[PDB]
């Protein structure tokens, strides 16, 4: 959760250079992202998760 | 350590390049949680066409623009007009086969843009109406053409003659789940910038070594546009993609007469 | 030492009962109109949310059960007396067995029927259940039909079916009523169902649930906005 | 033989259950005012000031806990009728889980939350808890912050926090409620909450309050003349 | 003997002279907990400045008079403005490191009077308001200036605009406890008829190998004069108290921009 | 101090476009500079900083007595120094 006490840091990206394309070539572009966890992960005290919730039952 | 001691007699009660084919031949591949296609094991005679039915063989080639939204297929309905492995389909009571999937599309250096193929067990899919469960046979088995994805949810607000229809959202994948995870299944991603075709190989999945292959379909192939196509400053792109199957491994049983669906 | 990864496996993922049923019968004077003197569930984990959102992130599974039943009894009037203790019976009606259709018939001799009677006051029922699955394993996910519609068929009717359904009927039923005759004064009670999974097999995981469930497929009506907004470089 | 120092150890001398926590819980009609159907309590060791002072001797502390609960009822009118026996479902909810905003909710579920089910007038409830603490060691005393400002801030508030504080929820809530419906005649009931340390380690010495508790910090209001009057040469 | 046996598969179920470092040289010491500082344990490259941080650094003298209640400090706070070592400070997020302190006072043989001072870990003070747990980041960090106490608790009775300061008293030793047993901690005792320094050698000391060193403090220096200052019939006397504090086996990690907290 | 070092140049363009640099290390580089005055360059201008400075395709005299500039003034093909480039 949320907590000043435990936070993990930032993270950001820039330009080093800038973007260069020919003639006759699109200018403009997207760039996708991903993440995963490594190796050394773990987890720890099980819990319910607020994802999901039910109003009625059938 | 601590003591214990099992009292009742059940367990449940205890605490707890080329790749040629057949005839066919087409000029890095994927392999599905890592299992090879194979044949039943030790634990009525199968039939089995070692080549007049595995073998390579081409679909209807679609139109990838600026504003597709997607594709998808299901397995093995996708090939039940294809040669002699339909009429070993129709004529058997069970069947079980594999599966290699080959996706072509080329394009310039100039163009731009990012397929991605997913191959999903299971793969159902939602309806189009307040009604559950309500989806037809015949529109559930689309066959070679196959359906497209949509950018929102159309109800169809018609009791008098309701059309039974899947209504799959692309953001959702078509089953409620976020599109993002979908990397879960297997896949593969063409980047025009790169490369220009894709390959899974996937083995035989289901809750049972063999299973009629008529009232239901293993696998389903989808194929989502990650980023849009685009070409120089043109306002319109078309390109071909292209998709190529070849069952491997396919055994049947259960001879009888043959069976005819109604579709439509 | 290292960190360990003991409490993320599936065994301990489903240690954990979770509610699937709340059921209500009553106790009062029969009568001609419609009454809850004996109740029928029909067996099932869609009821809820959360095991079944647990459950579908694997394709395939296969455990054991284990099964709990509290049971909450309360009064309605006032000025009508008091009750005894009130017993309980549950019985497991598989498919094709005969089905109650009142509460002291023939069907509660269980001869052959499992059946708990249960004493109020006392400690939750429990009990356990091997895998019954006529496959190797439970598809939580079906892509398919039980009939085929023929060419030959008379009407259309003979091969409808619904989509992504085995059968009519699976694992059965649980039939529960009150054995204790009727006291002068309406007692109602609630019997909750918590069921956890045991020895733990799964295949081919699965993207978990992002919208609300509608009905037992994955079919989407309403709240198809899940994700909130933020700034691109807003940290 | 000579005297031993058996019962000065620090698992003699936190061997003792402590209550820390009354809880109060009705069963009755609900209705459009507020109501206790069911109750949330911060778990914390500050709401009373015997175990406390005895912790607070050291500044680091690890160990387990034993929790026991206690629960008494009784009724509020005499003209109303009676009730049948209750069941009380405790429910641990760790931060981040979906809190409840109704008795009858979804999140009482339990899918993957802790749970106990008691029935009352059976024994006294018990659960047992590992050491859950981030670090290597509880912290009873921490002089800092959690955030610092900065002159780059565009206001004071962004980094402003509370002194000797860590996070704002630490190890979560417990929720209690009564399963049972209502009873036409209304029930009370306290919940009693009592721990035990086991298996306990401590660190750094430090000597006892002297003055009364004013809040979870060290702060001091009243009663600051505790000594009392003696003759410097009087026996 | 008894007979036991553990049932369940978790543990908790289970029942129950001249010192001279890097370029500084100062002409019996004290060690707290008898723990000489020492580097983290084999159980992201650290930095550590040898020498450009490990040394002796003089805070700013104070005057002992007749009516002085006495001083207190926070480390690392108070050598936050030091060479190098505040530097390493606020270019890390994560930093760890020991102390030696040595307080200097010299009378003559006229004079008399005790001090005592005292190492205390998580030394946290009291507020002035009725608001609890109220005090400012600023004012909880004055660094080499530091703080005094009071012998008696004056409340902030200003809603408007509140200080949001600490309280200490002198005989309740600022946190609520009787000033007789803070000689728990450890301490050193100034008597000017015998001695005119001390020494005092701090481990680190903390609930984790290694913390922030701006949001945390790891220690509280204190300094009481347990007997009042005199020198034969003079009305007035004044005499000066100096503090001098070294860094030993310092490390730091978690190198990125700076940080510059607003301190007022 | 004491010091070594490693220097990378970065300059990226397309197939299409066209040129060379040179990149030179050297020891004790002693520039030139800007007035009849000889070795009157100051501290301040002699140690421009991250910013640097700039070459010349000639000498510009600086005609100033009331308040020299006591700068530079490098030339390209003199390298800034009277030697060829
Ligand atoms: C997947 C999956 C698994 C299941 C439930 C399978 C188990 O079904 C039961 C249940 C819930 C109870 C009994 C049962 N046996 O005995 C009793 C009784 F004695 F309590 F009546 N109930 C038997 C089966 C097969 O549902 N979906
Ligand atoms: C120091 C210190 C230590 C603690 C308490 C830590 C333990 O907190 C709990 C408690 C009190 C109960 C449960 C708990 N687990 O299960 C249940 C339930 F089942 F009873 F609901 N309660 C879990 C934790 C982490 O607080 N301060
Ligand atoms: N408040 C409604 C809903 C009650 C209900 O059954 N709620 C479901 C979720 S919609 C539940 O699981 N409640 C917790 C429980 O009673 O066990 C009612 O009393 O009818």
């Amino acid at each position: 959760t949320q907590d000043s006490f435990t936070e993990g840091g930032y993270i950001s990206m820039f330009y080093q250079t800038r973007i260069v394309v020919p003639l006759s070539t699109p200018k403009s572009m997207s760039m996708l992202g991903f993440v995963s966890a490594c190796n050394d992960f773990s987890v720890r005290l099980l819990r319910d998760t607020t994802h999901i919730s039910q109003s009625a039952l059938p | 350590n601590y003591t214990t001691i099992n009292y009742y007699k059940d367990s449940a009660s205890n605490a707890a390049l080329q790749l040629t084919i057949g005839n066919s031949t087409i000029t890095n591949s994927v392999v599905a949680y890592g299992r090879w296609p194979e044949f039943i094991r030790d634990d009525d005679q199968p039939t089995e066409p070692d080549v007049a039915t595995c073998r390579f063989y081409t679909l209807d080639t679609v139109m990838w623009g600026k504003e597709s939204k997607g594709w998808w297929w299901k397995l093995p309905d996708a090939l039940r007009d294809m040669g002699l492995f339909g009429q070993n389909m129709y004529y058997h009571y069970l069947g079980r086969s594999g599966y290699t999937v080959h996706v072509q599309c080329n394009a310039s250096k100039f163009h731009q843009g990012a397929l991605g193929v997913f191959a999903i067990p299971e793969y159902c899919l939602a309806g189009d109406s307040d009604k559950q469960r309500y989806t037809s046979y015949a529109n559930a088995n689309p066959g070679e053409k196959g359906g497209k994805f949509y950018s929102q949810f159309n109800r169809d607000t018609a009791v008098t003659s309701p059309k039974r229809e899947f209504c799959p959202v692309d953001y959702l994948l078509g089953c409620g789940v976020l599109l993002g995870n979908a990397f879960v299944y297997p896949h593969q991603i063409i980047n025009l910038r790169t490369n220009n075709s894709a390959t899974i190989v996937l083995p035989y999945v289901n809750a049972m070594a063999i299973d009629s292959m008529v009232k239901h379909n293993n696998w389903g192939i989808a194929i989502l546009p990650l980023s849009p196509l685009d070409f120089a400053q043109e306002s319109s792109v078309e390109i071909p993609i292209t998709v190529t199957i070849a069952p491997m491994c396919s055994e049947f049983n259960g001879l009888r007469n043959v069976t005819a669906p109604k579709f439509q | 030492q290292r960190r360990s990864r003991s409490e993320s496996t599936i065994e301990s993922f489903f240690a954990r009962g979770a509610c699937v049923a709340i059921i209500e019968v009553d106790n009062e004077e029969p009568t001609t109109r419609a009454q809850k003197l004996f109740a029928m569930w029909r067996i099932t984990y869609k009821d809820t949310v959360q095991l079944r959102r647990k459950l579908e992130f694997f394709t395939y599974s296969r455990f054991d059960m284990e099964l709990t039943f509290v049971v909450t009894a309360n009064f309605t009037n006032t000025n009508n007396g008091h009750a005894l203790n009130q017993v309980y019976q549950i019985m497991y009606i598989p498919p094709g067995a005969p089905t109650p259709k009142s509460w002291d018939d023939y069907t509660w001799q269980t001869s052959s029927n499992p059946s708990i009677f249960y004493t109020y006051g006392a400690a939750p029922a429990r009990i356990s259940v091997p895998y019954v699955g006529l496959a190797n394993a439970y598809s939580h996910f079906y892509d398919g039909f039980a009939k085929v519609p023929l060419k030959t068929d008379a009407n259309d009717q003979i091969g409808d079916s619904l989509y992504s359904a085995m059968t009519v009927d699976d694992f059965g039923v649980l039939a529960i009523r009150v054995v204790n005759d009727h006291n002068p004064t309406k007692v109602t009670s609630k019997v909750r169902i918590y069921m956890k999974p045991k020895h733990v097999r799964v295949w081919c995981p699965r993207p978990p649930r992002a919208v609300p469930y509608y009905g037992p497929g994955v079919d989407y009506k309403d709240n198809l906005n899940p994700l909130s907004e933020k700034g691109l470089t807003t940290y």
